Formats: structure tokens, sequence, C-alpha cells
RNA sequence: AAACCGGUUGAUCCUGCCGGACCCGACCGCUAUCGGGGUAGGGCUAAGCCAUGCGAGUCGCGCGCCCGGGGGCGCCCGGGAGCGGCGCACGGCUCAGUAACACGUGCCUAACCUAACCUCGGGAGGGGGACACCCCCGGGAAACUGGGGUCAAUCCCCCAUAGGGGAAGGGCGCUGGAAGGCCCCUUCCCCGAAAGGGCUGGCGGCCGAUCCGCCGCCAGUCGCCCGAGGGUGGGGGCACGGCCCAUCAGGUAGUUGGCGGGUUAAAGGCCCGCCAAGCCGAAGACGGGUAGGGGCGGUGAGAGCCGCGAGCCCCGAGAUGGGCACUGAGACAAGGGCCCAGGCCCUACGGGGUGCAGCAGGCGCGAAUACUCCGCAAUGCGGGCAACCGCGACGGGGCUACCCCGAGUGCCGGGCGAAGAGCCCGGCUUUUGCCCGGUCUAAAAAGCCGGGAGAAUAAGCGGGGGGCAAGUCUGGUGUCAGCCGCCGCGGUAAUACCAGCUCCGCGAGUGGUCGGGGUGUUUACUGGGCUUAAAGCGCCCGUAGCCGGCCCGGCAAGUCGCUCCUGAAAUCCCCGGGCUCAA
């Protein structure tokens, strides 16, 4: 499967004319095609790192990086919102973050909040045993009892651990809280949940944020909620 | 003449390199040989000749001004496997010719089998 | 189902008559102050003078608040380039620009105001065979349209 | 630059056509130095026929065998013919079919499938078989192909359990706008997994130099099976939008719908059994003609007109015409299969191949067209743990008046010449052309840097009666020849023809014929006209349509304002920056 270079995504961070007639091609992995980036491309493009697209493929080739704890040696996988990735000869963790102008950024982070991966839950699904499976944004899954998963609905978000394959902090989607919008125009804001037009589809629904006082507006589809007053991690 | 300074290096741990980027200004002179800006560039950072490889060397319009890209391996053996066959070829003398030559050989072997 | 292919740049200043008297008398004096090589140079000129000017048109019929942030850049990069003189001149001021100020910023014209060489012809002849360095840099081409801060940096060999 | 100018008259004001001037596209004529940028080139012509070559492989970390070199612990390495896995449904070409759910925009699948990959939960127990390469023989012109023997698997098969499907009854529960869905319970019927395989290290055991392995365990790593979700690809559905003709007015009979079924991965007259008469149409059916749709492109000050809507990107369809299937997650498959039609090719006459709308290339047609070149280095893809391999995709150059950009074919002074061209003299420079070195390039080439000689190597095309810039100068012809987009010349004193001289426009270009736009308020929404110039039906009743009095209250459809999700990229406008400026 190939893709011509201009039906690749626009907010990609290669040039548009200048170059082949061919893009690198994202593996089907844990994200969107539409808002994922191949790692070939983040050690080319976004770290510089390699000159080459064999240079590239040599690098991941030899497990230097690791996305979330788990080393990838796949140069076509894709990374996305809220990703972890750690390269592991020099040390640096980055976590590709809601940006204002390159529209996915890698933004270094502390060590300590490398394991932590904050997760929007887009739906559960009722599952053998009559436990509960959380869907997350990123196509991750956990399956939970009945009980625990009856009281995480949609759109909330959960910091979920992937050293421990666990749930660190529930943070439910109420009026009042610090979210972060992770597509359309007004991607990057982060404000407080001010406002809402319940609409039929809540998927649809117009949410407002604000920062004293500029006022955004999206979907509610297009924002996750953060936390509070302080962001749970490092995201700008 | 020959004026060489060190534009910029850049650390690169990923690939074992340090990508330095060399100013040459030849004002009224010839462009520089590349293996000019491997001995300067050796005897600068204190490194073996065979340790450096001059990727390019660009001139800049109407003025004895080129800017020069360089790689500088911490081994000669990694060198020799991420280097491509045509930087060795330009740069190591005679054994990049060899492997190129070498290369050659074991392509028209498998091609002749295709056949 | 249209593939876009370059066009001139000098047809905005070409006249649709060219069979004008008056017009080629015109045209024949100006050729004549700064040695051009052909009328698409010329024109190529005048080219240059139709946008500074459409441009200029346009800002004016934009409102005002329209007009504020592109108003002051749009003069200052005029000053800039050597154009116009005063770059705190009203808009509508620089409606009345006239082709002139376009080619006496070019390479060939500065070279001969400058005194480096004996005639215009000559100036052009210093540039092509390039003796002519801009900031210590070779610069050929005579119909380089200098910008102002690059001015007193043209040297001869 | 929101432009006019020529021509119907004895003269005049109109109407109204035709011409001139401009841009772009195709073809062609004369002429042609250099460079840069660019997704230019059998499209506008036959989807006409084709010689020849190249155009999809990869993996020994799935598998046994054979060969060569090396070494003892248990093998190392290289190679061969193969089995096997994955891929070859991507990529490349072309424009016949198509006026259609094809295409575009906006939504759905609660009516669906999906190998590779990601995440969560669970699983990997028992037992068998065959076929290649090879060996002993062949058959055949070749294509291809037969028999016996023999070693394996991540090859194929069985058994178990998990799981899965159907029918039926119940439910707290989940998702979701809404359950014919998911989850749990009960009954029966039915189908029904897996490769613990490879590698690495450690341990121990069996075994033997005729072995160089096999077995149990542990860890690491790459894998295998099931359930759920995602991802990707695909099947299907909907609302709306975009050609001409009435010298085409009625069309339709599985046609329109209902009920019950079959088939499908899945809804559907998709198909079938029954029932009804419905369905479409002048708001233009039906029929005919033309055309792949879009992003977009040319032109104009704009509204607009046109398609050069060829080249680049997205979707569609096709692979000599017409059909039908295998395998597979996916094809009814351009370099796979089968049949008919229509060709052609080799043959030992018994057979066997093939259709270039792949990249070069040939014939043919036509007004009209490139190399049987180089590389997998860049951009990607398939395969592999990797290394790396392959790729006429792609990149590179060749040819070609393809589009755009920057330059040269000298500069200074002097005399003759006319203030021109030109000639000569004195001084200067080397862009450029030539030679060489470094750099560049996969390698070349070109570019760039530097060096040598040297003014030295380099201008045409169309015109001079008006439109329209340029000769009432001269020779020749004498209404003949010739010119002429229009007006108009030439029949002896030609500023219009053939020539000389001279001048004009543009210039590496400049012309000829076409097509589009402007021209053109000669298509008129902006913005024409209809007494007499073309143009009011002989008159009237009226259907659709269009257009419609006043006031009060309601809605908020149109309409207006803000915001959001969108309207791919490229293209367009503005701003900043980088190539010497420019493109
Ligand atoms: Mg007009
Ligand atoms: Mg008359
Ligand atoms: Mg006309
Ligand atoms: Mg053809
Ligand atoms: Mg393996
Ligand atoms: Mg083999
Ligand atoms: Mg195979
Ligand atoms: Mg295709
Ligand atoms: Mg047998
Ligand atoms: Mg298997
Ligand atoms: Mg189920
Ligand atoms: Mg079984
Ligand atoms: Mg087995
Ligand atoms: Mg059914
Ligand atoms: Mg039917
Ligand atoms: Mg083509
Ligand atoms: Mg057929
Ligand atoms: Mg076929
Ligand atoms: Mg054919
Ligand atoms: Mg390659
Ligand atoms: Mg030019
Ligand atoms: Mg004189
Ligand atoms: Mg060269
Ligand atoms: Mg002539
Ligand atoms: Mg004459
Ligand atoms: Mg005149
Ligand atoms: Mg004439
Ligand atoms: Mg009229
Ligand atoms: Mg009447
Ligand atoms: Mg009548
Ligand atoms: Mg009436
Ligand atoms: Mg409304």
């Amino acid at each position: 499967v190939h893709l011509r270079k201009s039906l690749a995504p626009y907010w990609w961070p290669i040039p548009r004319k200048a170059g082949g007639v061919w893009a690198v091609r994202p593996s089907t992995g844990p994200h969107s095609l539409e808002y994922s980036l191949p790692l070939a491309v983040v050690v080319r493009d976004v770290l510089r790192y390699a000159k080459t697209l064999r240079e590239a493929r040599y690098i991941i080739s030899r497990g230097y990086i690791k996305v979330d704890g788990v080393v990838r040696k796949d140069y076509k996988f894709p990374i996305g919102l809220m990703d972890v990735v750690e390269i592991v000869p020099t040390g640096e963790i980055y976590r590709v973050v809601p940006d204002e102008a390159k529209y996915y950024d890698l933004k270094p982070i502390p060590s300590s909040e490398a394991a932590l991966k904050p997760l929007r839950v887009e739906g559960k699904t009722a599952v053998s045993g009559g436990r509960i499976q959380l869907h997350f944004h990123d196509g991750r899954n956990l399956i939970l009892p009945p009980d625990v998963g009856r009281q995480i609905k949609t759109f909330d978000t959960v910091v979920y651990d992937l050293e421990n394959k666990a749930i660190k902090t529930h943070l439910p989607l109420r009026l009042g809280q610090l979210a972060v919008v992770t597509h359309g125009g007004n991607i990057g804001f982060v404000g407080q949940f001010f406002e809402v037009v319940w609409t039929l589809k809540r998927r649809q629904s117009v949410v407002a944020l604000r920062k004293g006082e500029e006022v955004r507006r999206t979907i509610l589809d297009y924002i996750m909620v953060i936390g509070t007053e302080a962001p749970v991690v490092k995201i700008s | 003449e020959a004026q060489f300074n060190i534009l910029s290096l850049r650390e690169n741990k990923l690939l074992g390199r340090k990508e330095v980027l060399v100013e040459i200004l030849h004002r009224k002179s010839s462009t520089p040989t590349r293996q000019s800006v491997r001995e300067w560039l050796a005897k600068q950072l204190g490194v073996e000749v065979d340790k450096i490889f001059v990727r390019k060397i660009k001139t800049e319009y109407g003025i004895g001004k080129s800017k020069a890209e360089v790689h500088v391996y911490t081994d000669g053996a990694l060198a020799r496997v991420i280097e491509p066959l045509y930087i060795l070829a330009r740069n190591l003398g005679e054994e990049g010719k060899k492997l190129l030559e070498e290369a050659r050989k074991r392509r028209n072997e498998r091609r002749e089998k295709r056949r | 189902g249209g593939l876009k292919k370059p066009k001139k740049k000098y047809l905005a200043g070409k006249p649709k008559k060219i069979w004008n008297k008056q017009l080629l008398l015109e045209e024949l004096q100006l050729m004549g102050e700064y040695g051009l090589r052909n009328k698409k140079e010329l024109w190529l000129a005048r080219a240059r003078l139709k946008w500074i000017v459409r441009r200029a048109r346009a800002l004016l019929s934009m409102t005002a608040e329209e007009r504020a942030p592109l108003e002051v850049p749009f003069k200052e990069k005029l000053y800039k380039m050597g154009f116009i003189e005063d770059p705190n001149v009203p808009l509508d001021r620089i409606l009345s620009l006239d082709v002139r100020a376009i080619l006496e910023r070019r390479l060939q014209t500065l070279v001969f105001r400058m005194g480096l060489a004996k005639s215009i012809h000559h100036a052009r002849q210093l540039v092509v065979h390039g003796h002519v360095l801009v900031a210590g840099r070779r610069v050929t081409s005579p119909g380089f349209l200098v910008p102002r801060e690059l001015e007193d940096k043209i040297t001869i060999e």
C-alpha cells in the first residue's frame, strides 16, 4: 500500500511539493491515519536524527526508540495524541501533545510522568463474564469488573498506568474542569469548561472553553479533560 | 587561501557520529579538496582521518566560499555500515572503491540467476 | 482538468497598442536613458509599477480596520526597496508613483549613477563580465533591483 | 487603460454585420548562442497492428537434502535445486463504456466483511499423512510431462477443550438519539482452534568422530489460536449539485408496491411464489445526440464566456470484442485461468503459444511527435530480526523552438561615414564559446570555484497607401503579372505588384492557418431591441409558472449577524525567508 505525498495529512511537518512523490504510510497501529505520524517521519523530520529513510529505518531497527514503554522496531508505527516517545541511548522523553502551531508536538517531559498516559474514554462494551471493556481515544482497551466500569462514562479521561495496566486516576467530564482541545481549528487551546449546549447527539454537543477571557468553542468530541485548575501531567 | 572554521557541530548518539558543519573561505582560489577538508577536521578534532567523512562541499555563487557537511564517526566499523558506499568511495580512497567494486560483482550475480 | 503553467510576468506593463507615435517616443526615451536591452525589460519594470499602484489602490478601497494592519507595513516595504522616499506618506500619494523610480533600482543604473563606470552601457558590461561585487559577492544580473540597504555595498572587483 | 479604429451615402445621422489591434492553446514556415526553474511531449489522430529486450520479488531466525572449506564437542561459514510463508488485487498505462449513486459536497450501515498491524482477557494437550528438490529411469520438436525410491517443516489432517452459529423463553445490566445488538440465565440442535514453532543463553540427560543431533526444564526474543475493540481497505444506502434537442409527448408490464421466501458478508424486484394497479411525464417522461466526474484551467476591469476538463492530484472504467470461474482477506485478476469471435506466431503435423491502452521501440494513420540510454543513491513499497535484495514505480540524463526566468552576440574615445550602418585606429573586459583543475553527481553531464589564449565564437522574423510605426526615393511591368484580414490597388509617369536602397515593429525570436476569450450592451442579471431599420401571435378564455393591497398576533422557512465541524493536496491572493536577483 502506497501513500502519495499529495494525499498525506496536511499538518505533517514535511514539504508538500519538494521531495519524492511518496510518503511513508503508517501501518494501522494504535491511532488514526489522519491523526497519526509514522515513526520514520518523527526520527527524520521532527527530531532530525536521520538524514535519509534508510538511516531512519536503521535507528528504529536497533530498538533505540521506545513508544509507551514498548520498543517499536517498525518504521511505519503510528504515533498520535498523548503518546510517550522515549529515546533509549539519549534518555530524552517526549509526549506528543496538541500544539497551537504544529498541530501535534513533541514536548519534553520529566521521567516521573513517562509511564503515565492520559486516555479519553471513547466507549465501553460488555464482554464475556459480565465484565466491562473500555475503549480509549487511541483504540486501546481495558477490561474491568461491571461495578467499577459502571461509574466511568464516555468522554471521561482516565490516567492510565502503562507499567501496571491500571487506572491511576479517573477524571469525569463535568462542567468546570480543565480541558485541552485535541482536534479541529481550535487545537492546542487549554481552558476551563464552562458552557455546553447539549444536542441530541452527545458527541456533537457545543462546548466552550475559557482562559480569562479568551473563549473558544468546539464540539464535545474534540476536547479531552486534563483535570481541575492544575493539569495532571505536563502537556504544554 | 583556505580559511577553515567549524561553523556548527551536532552530537548524534543514535548513529554514533557528530555531524559537523565547516565554513571554507577561499577568496580568489579554487574549491578546497575534500581530502584537505578531512585533514583539517581530523587535525582539528584530534581524530584519525578514517573516522571523518565529507558528504558534500557546496560552493556559493560569485565568490570563493564553500560549506561542507561532514560526519565524524566514533568507530570505523559502524561508519562503514552507516555511510553509503559512494560516500566511502569518495572519502575512503581505495577501500571504498573496492567495497563499491565488490558490491557490483554481487549485483551481476543474482541478476544472471534471475535470468 | 486544467494544469497550471507559468505565464509572462511583464504582460501587465505591456501596451495593447504598440503602434502609437507618442507611445513609441516615450518608451524610446526610457530605453536610451537606462540602456535596456529590449521592450520586455521596460515592460517588466512597468509590471512591477502596476503591482505597487494596484496594491495601493486596493488598500485604499479596504475598510479602515482592514487597512490598518497592512497600511504601514506596505509603505515600509516600499521604502526599503528604494522606490519611495518617505515611508510615512498618505496612501493616496503612492498612487502617483512613476515608473522611473523602479528603473533607478536596477543594478546597472546604480553602477552608472555611482560614477563607477564610463557609460550606462559600460556599466551594464561591468555587471555582465562580473566586476561588480554586492557586499563581496559577484552579482552579474544587470536588471537586479537593489534594495536600499544593499546600495552602499556596491563595489567594483 | 472599465479605450476604440476601417468600410453601405453626392454628403449626413443611424441600424447591423464583417474586419484591425491583445492574451492563450494546436500545427506549420524562416531563424536559433548560453544558463537557471518546471510533475511539458502519439492527448487534441485508431481502445489500429506489433519484431526485440527489460518491467515483483524476498525470507536459511519455517523445512529437509546436496556440495566445498574449517573445527571438535554437539557444530561455523559459503553455495545449489527446491518445499514453504508473505507479496504480486499496491505500483505503471489508457479514455472505449458511462447522462449513471459514475462524480462532488454533506450524512449513514442499528443491514456488512477485512490478511498485515495495535490494545485488553484467555489458550498452545494427544495423534497421523502426503508432495517437491534429490536418486534409478524416461516420454516430447518444444511446450510440458510419466513411474518407482526417499528426508522435512511455521506443509496437510484427525481427536479433545475453548469458542461459534441457529431457534426459543427471561433479565437486573451496557452502549447508544433509538436496540432485531452486547452481557447474564435456561433448552435443544449444529459447527468447531492453535505452530510452543524458530532463534539466543543456561542447566541436565540420551547418544557418537560413520556424531556433529535429540530430549526435559528456565529465561530473552520473533512467532501461533480464541473473544472484544481500534486501525486500514472494501460492499452497500441516502439528500442535494453539474450538458443539448419537442423537426422527440406519452412511456413502463418485473414495470411500481405489498406479503412470504431464496441468496448474500450484508438491505434491496437482487432473484423467486402469490396479491394489487401502480410508477414516471410538459416543474419535460420517453427518445435522440454529445461527454469519463472533480480539484481546476484560458480569457476579460468585472459580471461572464469557453474547456486548450491533454500533461499534475483524487474518484471511475478498461486491458483485441463478448462471457464465465479458481485461489485468496481481497480479483471474477493488464505481463494468471477457461470458452466463443476475430487475427498472428513456432512446429519434427502429433502439438504449443500469443494480442505493448508498462518502459524503450517498429509499422499505420494523420497537419502533427523522444532513447530499443544509466541507477536502485534520493522518495516509497514488498520481503527479512536484521543486514540487506528487488522494483522501466521512482530518480538521472538524451532528443524536442514545451512553459517561465537571467544573459551574450562587446565597452570607451577618435577619424571617415550622415547624427545611421559599416570601415579603420588606440585602450579595456571575457558574460559567452574553447582547453585544464577542484567541487558536485550512484557515476556521468550540466552548475559552481579557480587558471590559460583571445574581440576574438554568436540575429533573425515580419512590414512602410489607411486602419497602423515605417519612402510620393529609383529601376521593371503596364487592369498582364502580382497584391489585398477590410477598405482598396495595377489598364504609362504604381508611395499598394517584382526588385535596389532606406526606414519601421519586435527580437532568440518572429510570423501563417486554426480554436477559445476580449472585440461585443452582436445574447443584454449588471445591460440591448420589437410604429417605420429584424422583431407584438389576427383576437380572446384560461392550466403550470412567475408576479401580487392594507393592519394586528404567532412561527423563524428564506433572509441577516456570530461561532463550530467541514469544503484533500497542489493551483490562487497577501506577508516573511532561502537559492547571486529572478523564475
Ligand atoms: Mg469590455
Ligand atoms: Mg462612397
Ligand atoms: Mg466580429
Ligand atoms: Mg494514441
Ligand atoms: Mg523467525
Ligand atoms: Mg536457496
Ligand atoms: Mg516463493
Ligand atoms: Mg491502480
Ligand atoms: Mg510418490
Ligand atoms: Mg500455518
Ligand atoms: Mg457474540
Ligand atoms: Mg476438532
Ligand atoms: Mg506438527
Ligand atoms: Mg433477508
Ligand atoms: Mg427490476
Ligand atoms: Mg504520460
Ligand atoms: Mg472481452
Ligand atoms: Mg485477464
Ligand atoms: Mg493492443
Ligand atoms: Mg532505494
Ligand atoms: Mg528570456
Ligand atoms: Mg561625419
Ligand atoms: Mg563533470
Ligand atoms: Mg526584409
Ligand atoms: Mg518596397
Ligand atoms: Mg503612419
Ligand atoms: Mg500593404
Ligand atoms: Mg441590437
Ligand atoms: Mg395586434
Ligand atoms: Mg406567425
Ligand atoms: Mg387570461
Ligand atoms: Mg432561518
